[PDB]
């Protein structure tokens, strides 16, 4: 499941801003 | 709204025009929590003696606000917070510099971040986000009005006050502009198609961000992720997107529209503004006044013991803060 794909990533925590 | 709006942008282009300095000093306050950390600054809970009252200080270290360029942007974000006023905005209460620093004192929000409760509880129902993303679409509305662009519009940057209402935070990348802007800023997961492929973009932008909000509040993930960056910027710009089974069919059209990488048939920057937004089915059910004035029923109370409490907020190292005996960037930050 795309939930499952989505927890198993390791883009669930905070997310930084970017710039340069 | 058109009456309300008239009004604020006067309010709001008298302190442009002539931004408040220098309000308070650090000895004011008594230094008790970090609640976030990062890029070129942190901000901490702190009580504010004269008072007794309680603000989120953000302290930013103007030697590495300039490695990182962000000069100008640190500039637009105190003196446009320092001039807005909008229920959904947290307020800037004091604003001061010293030899090392700059300081932005603000009303503390007890009940943290939207990420938090939506990454523990998974998802919100469509009431629930259609709630939060009402009072978005106020606050672009506002925002934009005044000729303001947000830029970062995330679970991160909106916190949940005593009434379950949110209250966005975060203006590092919010600017006045008319026109066209070609900044390369926000965060990955949230950026339109018009940003990552760097051809100068308007408000158009926030719109977008808010179709992202809006589905990673429902769905309870983004609807483009992926381990690294690069990964995620191939999925926005491809114009494909999948709403999970359970999304209602007003939903599933609202973003549509919202997540278009036409930005010349995205709604909120069509002919009809931001009525497209306003006027959906999927709004249809919400009381656009209501909202506005708190009078509507929040889905979710978050919980404190009391004033001062930080446990709806992770913990961090606690570093030391000081203050040079040389004054380090006069010129670069003079009037702030
Ligand atoms: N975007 C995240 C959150 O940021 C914020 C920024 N600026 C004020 C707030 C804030 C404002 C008002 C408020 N009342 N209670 C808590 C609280 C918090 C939050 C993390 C991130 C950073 C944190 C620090 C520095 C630079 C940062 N860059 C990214």
């Amino acid at each position: 499941t795309t939930y499952a794909d989505f927890i198993a990533s390791g883009r669930t925590g905070r997310r930084n801003a970017i710039h340069d | 709204v058109k009456e309300f709006l008239a009004k604020a942008k006067e309010d709001f282009l008298k302190k442009w025009e002539n931004p408040a300095q220098n309000t308070a000093h650090l000895d004011q306050f008594e230094r008790i929590k970090t609640l976030g950390t990062g890029s070129f600054g942190r901000v901490m809970l702190v009580k504010h003696m004269e008072t007794g009252n309680h603000y989120a200080m953000k302290i930013l270290d103007k030697q590495k606000v300039v490695k990182l360029k962000q000069i100008e942007h640190t500039l637009n974000e105190k003196r446009i917070l320092q001039a807005v006023n909008f229920p959904f905005l947290v307020k800037l209460e004091f604003s001061f510099k010293d030899n090392s620093n700059l300081y932005m004192v603000m009303e503390y929000v007890p009940g943290g971040e939207m990420f938090s409760h939506l990454r523990r509880i998974g998802r919100f129902s469509e009431p629930h986000a259609r709630f939060y993303a009402a009072q978005i679409v106020l606050t672009f509305e506002y925002l934009h009005s005044l000729d303001l662009i947000y830029r970062d519009l995330k679970p991160e940057n909106l916190l949940i006050d005593q009434q379950g209402y949110i209250q966005v935070t975060d203006f590092g990348f919010a600017k006045r502009v008319k026109g066209r802007t070609w900044t390369l800023c926000g965060t990955p997961e949230y950026l339109a198609p018009e940003i990552i492929l760097s051809k100068g973009y308007n408000k158009a932008v926030d719109w977008w961000a808010l179709g992202v909000l809006i589905y990673e509040m429902a769905a309870g993930y983004p609807p483009f992720f992926a381990d690294q960056p690069i990964q995620i910027y191939e999925k926005i710009v491809s114009g494909k997107v999948r709403f999970p089974s359970h999304f209602s069919s007003d939903l599933k059209d609202l973003l549509r529209n919202l997540l278009q990488v036409d930005l010349t048939k995205r709604f909120g920057n069509l002919k009809n503004g931001v009525n497209d937004i306003k006027n959906h089915k999927w709004f249809a059910t919400t009381d656009w006044i209501a909202i506005y004035q708190r009078k509507v029923e929040a889905p979710f109370i978050p919980k404190f013991k009391g004033p001062g409490d930080t446990s709806n907020f992770d913990d961090y190292e606690e570093e030391e803060i000081r203050v040079s005996i040389n004054e380090k960037c006069g010129k670069e930050f003079s009037e702030f």
